[PDB]
């Protein structure tokens, strides 16, 4: 009942106040391999997963759901949420992806692991896309919560209409923010459409990344037991 | 399920 | 460009006029090899009409030939799916691949991995059915898929996407929806496109494994569209 | 070369 009762600014406050921290990697610049970089990124994503799970419980309405539903939404959206966060961190670093403050990688270093290059370029294009749009942090936290609630919603239970009720609320928040920035009604709609079309590409990168991840398993730095469980959820 | 557990704590 | 100089109604009518035809299947209960043969035969014939539908999408001929190839290679399975999902709207629990080929979830169990994609498609059509998705909205969503799915892999394309967004709102303001109902339905429609992309990626992978399984051979065109995703 | 080029040009 709380999520439906919040206001637009009350929405932005909770989301902004719920932001997980930017974690550091175990990267050592004294050493340059493919396996080294691969194990670094998966170790970081594993530690980020713990913060995301407790971040999701801070997302308005998410704790009103059954827990079978919370598992499913996170199992389907976790890599999307990691990717959009990475892309947001990298906005002010053209040509580079900021996986962590001590780990800033560009194209040539991303090619060190096979198949990573294409996903690397898609992540760069997304971060560059957020750069042209001048994406605001208030809009980012809104998009990230939309990914959590929308990615698994299409997979008796009255919980779906509640989720869509939360989703419409977040749309009102995004529109409320764009009106504050002095956009016209036509500008608010176009910008709302542009932001949501990015989520289609973020879904695409996630599917591609999830399959390159399941091959890294079958191929060799192992992954954490949490990452393997999240990976079994997609396979 | 680890995710199931971490959501409980 | 001529696409930007179009009113919202002139945009709707151009898209409706460009609609490809509904094709028929070839015509016994289904084996795995028989159902996949009919599905890939139908998809191959539809791709020829989709290419000519794409050239009639406003602004699509303005792109270079390379950009046309890229956008179609990316979105072709998405476009087929949103067409299947739109046709199956007034047939709950069923998927209308062709007027003579209406399948349900049990017949999806005929093929390995087809059942999961089947349920995702039935859920999408059910979602449209509950939103009362209109044909003028559907033709806008399908064109959005064409121009958006491969654009991140461009300034003109985003100008046409804005034009279609103007067209969608223009349609919803006609139906009598308030301003708030216009953002929300616009957001709800575009959020479906994320799921449609998800189904395309899953279907593209099953099509790839069926290629190496080599049950039914595929047309060279359908194989070239499939190879572009590898 | 690609069949897609033909149908896009015809
Ligand atoms: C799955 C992935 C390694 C993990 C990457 C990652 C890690 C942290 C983060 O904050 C964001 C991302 C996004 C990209 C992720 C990579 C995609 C390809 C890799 N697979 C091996
Ligand atoms: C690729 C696919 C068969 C073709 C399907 C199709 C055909 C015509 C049409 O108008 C729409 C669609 C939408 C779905 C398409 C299917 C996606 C999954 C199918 N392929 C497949 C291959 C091996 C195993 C399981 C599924």
């Amino acid at each position: 009942s709380l999520a439906l009762s919040l206001t637009a600014d009350q929405m932005v406050s909770a989301l902004l106040d719920a932001e997980p921290p930017i974690l550091y990697s175990e990267y050592d610049p004294t050493r340059p391999s493919e396996a080294s970089m691969m194990g670094l990124l998966t170790n970081l994503a594993d530690r980020e997963l713990v913060h995301m799970i407790n971040w999701a419980k801070r997302v308005p309405g998410f704790v009103d759901l059954t827990l079978h539903d919370q598992v499913h939404l996170l199992e389907c959206a976790w890599l999307e949420i990691l990717m959009i966060g990475l892309v947001w961190r990298s906005m002010e670093h053209p040509g580079k992806l900021l996986f962590a403050p001590n780990l800033l990688l560009d194209r040539n270093q991303g090619k060190c692991v096979e198949g990573m290059v294409e996903i690397f370029d898609m992540l760069l294009a997304t971060s560059s896309r957020f750069r042209m749009m001048n994406l605001q942090g208030e809009e980012f936290v809104c998009l990230k919560s939309i990914i959590l609630l929308n990615s698994g919603v299409y997979t008796s239970l009255e919980e779906k209409d509640h989720i869509h009720r939360v989703l419409d609320k977040i749309t009102d928040t995004l529109i409320h923010l764009m009106a504050k920035a002095g956009l016209t009604l036509q500008q608010q709609h176009q910008r709302l459409a542009q932001l949501l079309l990015i989520l289609s590409h973020i879904r695409h990168m996630s599917n591609k990344g999830m399959e390159h991840l399941y091959s890294m398993k079958c191929k060799v730095v192992p992954l954490s037991d949490l990452l393997l469980e999240m990976l079994d959820a997609h396979r | 399920k680890i995710l199931h557990r971490l959501l409980q704590d």
